[PDB]
């Protein structure tokens, strides 16, 4: 799914 | 920012802190920005994306410390929070990961340069520093991948420019990678930006100048092996800031 780090923060996947 | 140092924000003064209100009335930290003008902030779309509803962001500038008060600090609303309409995402890239923010006081006023406050400057056209230039990144994201909480100093470190042949490379990032993004490692792996600093500059000295080459936009890890940050290649969104500003 939705990788952890940068690009994923503020995100309901994360 | 994973290694590097702690720093303060007369030495980042176009750094930007970008803070999100959830219902409830908790306030928690999202991402970095850039001031590039008075009135505009540029940062990341992914930060928003998911929560595009301007009300919802505080901007800070003039600010050191992440929960603490910093002498000369100014608060800010989101007048406008513009996201590129082309943005994506795939399993690890982001694309188009480019967003404004149109910054205001409660007052309506943008801001006011200081000691602590000033603009950085945008890249000509098509013209970045060469590959093996050594850069600045600025954030108040993670310091080790076992942390749970941001740090509360801000943080700087120092990176080189990796060239897109190196960058595309199997074992690095493949054809996941494009000419519209530009990756910067440490050569050892050691400093890295890394999650909460999204957003924020990557700040080369280009022509005797501090330039905004770079946004911090995505990477595999944090200071991992043959995983550089990559960030969004300012230079190449000059006529999408030119239009929307």
């Amino acid at each position: 799914g939705x990788a952890l780090g940068r690009g994923c923060e503020n995100h309901r996947c994360l | 920012i994973i290694g590097g140092e702690f720093t303060t924000i007369e030495n980042q003064p176009w750094f930007a802190a970008i803070y999100r209100r959830h219902r409830g009335g908790s306030v928690t930290y999202v991402c970095g920005g850039s001031l590039i003008s008075p009135c505009w902030v540029i940062s990341a779309t992914h930060c928003f994306i998911d929560y595009p509803k301007k009300e919802d962001y505080i901007v800070y500038l003039g600010r050191s410390r992440l929960n603490s008060n910093t002498q000369g600090e100014m608060k800010f609303e989101v007048e406008n929070l513009i996201l590129h309409k082309d943005y994506s995402a795939d399993t690890l890239a982001h694309h188009n990961d480019i967003a404004l923010l149109k910054i205001r006081s409660k007052e309506g006023r943008c801001a006011q340069p200081s000691r602590t406050i000033q603009t950085i400057a945008l890249p000509s056209m098509y013209n970045d520093p060469q590959f093996g230039t050594s850069c600045e990144i600025t954030g108040f994201g993670k310091e080790q991948s076992t942390d749970y909480l941001y740090p509360e100093q801000l943080k700087m470190t120092v990176v080189k420019l990796i060239s897109h042949r190196e960058c595309q490379q199997p074992h690095y990032y493949g054809s996941e990678v494009t000419t519209k993004m530009l990756c910067a490692a440490d050569p050892q792996w050691k400093t890295d930006s890394c999650q909460g600093d999204s957003g924020g500059p990557l700040v080369c000295s280009l022509q005797g100048r501090m330039t905004l080459t770079g946004i911090v936009s995505w990477g595999r890890g944090c200071a991992l092996k043959d995983k550089p940050g990559v960030y969004t290649r300012v230079s190449h969104f000059l006529p999408w800031i030119r239009s929307h500003t």
